[PDB]
C-alpha cells in the first residue's frame, strides 16, 4: 500500500536491465574505436538508439509517483536522477530546431577552415592547420593575422544560431522549473536532505569567487614575471603598466601557457631532465612501463588489475594494415570489463599519462558495486582529479632512483626546482582566472542581465580587469568571441576544470602528508605506504550514493575548497620570484588597447 | 540417500549458497538450510558455456512473494502482482514478469562469469547403506603369521 515498495521493485528490475543495454552501446563502440568500420558505425549508433529508448521509455514509466514520499534515500536520489524529462515535454517543432542549432553550430567549428591571403591551394583547418603557427612562431604579425582569421570568421556566424540557442534554451529550463539555464548547470552541484552537509545551488556561485580571492597576488607575480619576460621577446608591444595581447602567449584563445617556457626559462644550462632516452637505452618495451604502473599501486597497496584487462587492451598501435583511434582513453566498458586505449610510444610522458590513465582504471574498479545508476565520481570534477594525482606523485626523481631509471648518485638543489615549478605553474595556475571568467560570462548571459547589445563588449569588459588581457583589434557587435573556443559550441560545462585543481591540492595536502614526509609539498610520494592508500580507498569505494561534501569530509576533513595548499604547493616559486619582481611593478593598468597605441 | 542438485550461476553469487546466506538466490531461487547435511562444489567454466554473441539460455527468478522453504522447487512464472489491483493477465505497470535471463559471455570479468556448482546433500536412513567409502590394503602374503 505504501510508494517505497513499488519504486524498490521498479529498481531491481530496471538496473538488471539497464546494465545489459549499457554493456551492448558500450561493447559496440569499444569495437569502433578500435577498428574504424561503418558497419561498427551503424552498429553503434542502432546500439545508442536501443540504449537511448529505453532510458526513454523507463524515464516517462517512472513521472506515475513523485519523489516526496521516499525516506531511504538511496531510492530517491536514483528517481530524482531519473525523474527529468526535458525536451520530451517540449512540443515537436522546437526541438528539431534546437538539434538544428546544435548540429550547425558543431559543424560550422568542427570543420571550419580558414585560408591564406589569396592561396585556395594551402588553407588552414583548425587542428593541426592553425594551431603550429600561433603555437611555436615569432613575428607578431602573422600571430595577430591568424588571430583575427579565426574569430573574424566563426563568431559572426555562430552570433545568431547563439541567439536562438539560448532563448530556445532558457524557456526550455523554465519548462524544468530551473530558472537561468545556469542554475540548471548548477543543480548537479546541489545537496539536499542530509542535515550538516546540506547544500544549494545559489550558495555555489559565490563560493568560487570566495575561493578565487587568495588566488589573486600569486598570479600577479606570476603575471608581471611572464609580463617583463616579453620585454626581450617582442620589445615593441610591452606596456610595463598594462595587460597582455592576446595572441602571444604561445597558442590559441588562451587556456594553457606551456609554450613560453623555452623563452621563460630561468636556468640556461641546469635543464630540466627528461628520462625518455633513459628508457630507449637500457632496452625498454611498451609493456614494462604498464608493467611498472601496475608496481606503483602494488607499492600504495591497492587492488591489482584483471588478467581480462591485460588480454583484450590496447598498448600498441597495430602499425599500418589497419587505421586506428588513438586518443588516450580508459574504457569502463561495464560488467567487470576494463580497458586502456593508448598507442604509447617509449616516452616519459606516455609513462606519466599511463599513470594519469590507470588513475582512472583504479577508480572504476573501485565503485563497481553501486546500483548502475549511481556508478560515477560523487560530482563531476572528482573523476580527472583522483586520475591527476600519480602523475605527480610519479615525476619525483626519488620515485625514478627507486624504479632504476635514474641512477642513484644524482643531486638536486634549488634551480632545477624552481624550473620544475614553473614548468608546472604554466600548467596549473593559468587555466584558473580564464576559467573562471568564461564560466562567469556564461553565466551572466545565461541569466539575461546582459542584452544583445553589450555582449561582445562585456567579455573584454572582464578580460582586462580579471585576466589582465588586452584584445589587439577592435571588436563589435557583428563577432561573438566566447564562441571561438570549442567547450562554447559543443554545449560542455566548463566549470569542472577549475574545480579540478582546487580538489587535486587538498588531496596531496591530506594523502601525503599521512605517509610522514619530509619537506615541501613538491617533493611528496605515495610509496611504500599502506595507510595512504586505505585513507583513498575508503573515498573511491563509496560512489556517489552519499553527498560530495561527505566524500569529501572522508578524505579531508573539510567541505570547502582551500587554495591555501596551492599556496603551499607554489612556495619556492613564490618566494624566489618576489625577489625576481623588486624590479618591476606587479599588476596591470587597463586602458591601452594597441590601437589607442 | 545422495541428492544431487545442480545449477550455474554468476561467479561474485556463489558464496550465497551454503548455511546461512540470503538474498537473491537463497530466497527466491535455492533455498538451503543452515544445518544441511552435505557439501557445496563449484568450478569456473567461461571457457565452454559462453561465446561471442553472448548466451542467453540460462534463467532465474528475480521475484516472489516469500522465501522459500529448503529444498523446494518451483516453476510457476505467472505475471507477479506487486501494486494494489487486479492484473486478470494484463500488465505494464505494477504487474512484472518473474523470470530474468542472463547475458553470459566470454570477454567479462571474474565476477560475472558463469560458475559450475552441485550440491551434494547426503544422509543415512536406517535401511542398509546403499552408499560406503573406499576400503583399501596392500598385498597377500601365504605360509607366515598374519593379521
Ligand atoms: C575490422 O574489423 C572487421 C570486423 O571485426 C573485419 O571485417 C571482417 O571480419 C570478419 C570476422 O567476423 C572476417 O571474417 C572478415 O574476413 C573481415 N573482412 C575482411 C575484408 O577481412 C576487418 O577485417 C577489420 N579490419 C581489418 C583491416 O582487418
Ligand atoms: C520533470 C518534470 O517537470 N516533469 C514534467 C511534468 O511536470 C509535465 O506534466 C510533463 C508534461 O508532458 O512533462 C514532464
Ligand atoms: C614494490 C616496491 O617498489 N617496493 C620498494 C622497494 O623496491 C624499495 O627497495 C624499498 C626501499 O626504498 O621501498 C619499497
Ligand atoms: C634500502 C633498500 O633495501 N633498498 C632496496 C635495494 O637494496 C634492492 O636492490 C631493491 C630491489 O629489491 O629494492 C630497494
Ligand atoms: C535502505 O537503507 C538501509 C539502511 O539505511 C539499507 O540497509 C538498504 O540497503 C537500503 N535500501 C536499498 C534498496 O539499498
Ligand atoms: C600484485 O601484482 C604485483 C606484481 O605487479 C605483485 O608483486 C603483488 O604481490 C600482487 N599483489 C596481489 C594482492 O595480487
Ligand atoms: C642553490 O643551492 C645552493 C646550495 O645550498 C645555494 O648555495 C644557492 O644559493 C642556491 N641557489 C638559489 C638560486 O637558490
Amino acid at each position: 500500500s505504501t510508494i517505497e515498495e513499488q519504486a524498490k521493485t521498479f529498481l531491481d528490475k530496471f538496473n538488471h536491465e539497464a546494465e545489459d543495454l549499457f554493456y551492448q552501446s558500450s561493447l559496440a563502440s569499444w569495437n569502433y574505436n578500435t577498428n574504424i568500420t561503418e558497419e561498427n558505425v551503424q552498429n553503434m549508433n542502432n546500439a545508442g538508439d536501443k540504449w537511448s529508448a529505453f532510458l526513454k521509455e523507463q524515464s516517462t514509466l517512472a513521472q506515475m509517483y513523485p519523489l516526496q514520499e521516499i525516506q531511504n534515500l538511496t531510492v530517491k536520489l536514483q528517481l530524482q536522477a531519473l525523474q527529468q524529462n526535458g525536451s520530451s515535454v517540449l512540443s515537436e517543432d522546437k526541438s528539431k530546431r534546437l538539434n538544428t542549432i546544435l548540429n550547425t553550430m558543431s559543424t560550422i567549428y568542427s570543420t571550419g577552415k580558414v585560408c591564406n591571403p589569396d592561396n585556395p591551394q594551402e588553407c588552414l583547418l583548425l587542428e593541426p592547420g592553425l594551431n603550429e603557427i600561433m603555437a611555436n612562431s615569432l613575428d607578431y604579425n602573422e600571430r595577430l593575422w591568424a588571430w583575427e582569421s579565426w574569430r573574424s570568421e566563426v563568431g559572426k556566424q555562430l552570433r545568431p544560431l547563439y541567439e536562438e540557442y539560448v532563448v530556445l534554451k532558457n524557456e526550455m529550463a523554465r519548462a524544468n522549473h530551473y530558472e537561468d539555464y545556469g542554475d540548471y548547470w548548477r543543480g548537479d552541484y546541489e545537496v539536499n536532505g542530509v542535515d550538516g552537509y546540506d547544500y544549494s545551488r545559489g550558495q555555489l556561485i559565490e563560493d568560487v569567487e570566495h575561493t578565487f580571492e587568495e588566488i589573486k597576488p600569486l598570479y600577479e607575480h606570476l603575471h608581471a614575471y611572464v609580463r617583463a619576460k616579453l620585454m626581450n621577446a617582442y620589445p615593441s608591444y610591452i606596456s610595463p603598466i598594462g595587460c597582455l595581447p592576446a595572441h602571444l602567449l604561445g597558442d590559441m584563445w588562451g587556456r594553457f601557457w606551456t609554450n613560453l617556457y623555452s623563452l621563460t626559462v630561468p636556468f640556461g644550462q641546469k635543464p630540466n631532465i627528461d628520462v625518455t632516452d633513459a628508457m630507449v637505452d637500457q632496452a625498454w618495451d611498451a609493456q614494462r612501463i604498464f608493467k611498472e604502473a601496475e608496481k606503483f599501486f602494488v607499492s600504495v597497496g591497492l587492488p591489482n588489475m584483471t588478467q581480462g584487462f591485460w588480454e583484450n587492451s590496447m598498448l600498441t598501435d597495430p602499425g599500418n594494415v589497419q587505421k586506428a583511434v588513438c586518443h588516450p582513453t580508459a574504457w569502463d566498458l561495464g560488467k567487470g570489463d576494463f580497458r586502456i586505449l593508448m598507442c604509447t610510444k617509449v616516452t616519459m610522458d606516455d609513462f606519466l599519462t599511463a599513470h594519469h590513465e590507470m588513475g582512472h582504471i583504479q577508480y572504476d574498479m573501485a565503485y563497481a558495486a553501486q546500483p548502475f545508476l549511481l556508478r560515477n565520481g560523487a560530482n563531476e570534477g572528482f573523476h580527472e582529479a583522483v586520475g591527476e594525482i600519480m602523475s605527480l606523485s610519479a615525476a619525483t626523481p626519488k620515485h625514478l632512483k627507486s624504479i632504476g631509471l635514474l641512477s642513484p648518485d644524482f643531486q638536486e638543489d634549488n634551480e632545477t626546482e624552481i624550473n620544475f615549478l614553473l614548468k608546472q605553474a604554466l600548467t596549473i595556475v593559468g587555466t584558473l582566472p580564464f576559467t573562471y571568467m568564461l564560466e562567469k560570462w556564461r553565466w551572466m548571459v545565461f541569466k539575461g542581465e546582459i542584452p544583445k547589445d553589450q555582449w561582445m563588449k562585456k567579455w573584454w569588459e572582464m578580460k582586462r580587469e580579471i585576466v589582465g588581457v588586452v584584445e589587439p583589434v577592435p571588436h563589435d557587435e557583428t563577432y561573438c568571441d566566447p564562441a571561438s573556443l570549442f567547450h562554447v559550441s559543443n554545449d560542455y560545462s566548463f566549470i569542472r576544470y577549475y574545480t579540478r585543481t582546487l580538489y587535486q591540492f587538498q588531496f596531496q595536502e591530506a594523502l601525503c602528508q599521512a605517509a610522514k614526509h619530509e619537506g615541501p609539498l613538491h617533493k611528496c610520494d605515495i610509496s611504500n605506504s599502506t595507510e595512504a592508500g586505505q585513507k583513498l580507498f575508503n573515498m573511491l569505494r563509496l560512489g556517489k550514493s552519499e553527498p560530495w561534501t561527505l566524500a569529501l569530509e572522508n578524505v579531508v576533513g573539510a567541505k570547502n575548497m582551500n587554495v591555501r595548499p596551492l599556496l603551499n604547493y607554489f612556495e619556492p616559486l613564490f618566494t624566489w620570484l618576489k625577489d625576481q619582481n623588486k624590479n618591476s611593478f606587479v599588476g596591470w593598468s587597463t586602458d591601452w588597447s594597441p590601437y589607442a597605441d | 540417500n545422495v541428492y544431487a542438485d545442480s545449477f550455474v550461476i554468476r561467479g561474485d553469487e556463489v558464496r550465497q549458497i551454503a548455511p546461512g546466506q540470503t538474498g537473491n538466490i537463497a530466497d527466491y531461487n535455492y533455498k538451503l538450510p543452515d544445518d544441511f547435511t552435505g557439501c557445496v562444489i563449484a568450478w569456473n567454466s567461461n571457457k565452454l558455456d559462453s561465446k561471442v554473441s553472448g548466451n542467453y539460455n540460462y534463467l532465474y527468478r528475480l521475484f516472489r512473494k516469500s522465501n522459500l522453504k529448503p529444498f523446494e522447487r518451483d516453476i510457476s512464472t505467472e505475471i507477479y502482482q506487486a501494486g494494489n489491483k487486479p492484473c486478470n493477465g494484463v500488465a505494464g505497470f505494477n504487474c512484472y514478469f518473474p523470470l530474468r535471463s542472463y547475458s553470459f559471455r566470454p570477454t567479462y570479468g571474474v565476477g560475472h562469469q558463469p560458475y559450475r556448482v552441485v550440491v551434494l546433500s547426503f544422509e543415512l536412513l536406517h535401511a542398509p547403506a546403499t552408499v560406503c567409502g573406499p576400503k583399501k590394503s596392500t598385498n597377500l602374503v601365504k605360509n607366515k603369521c598374519v593379521n
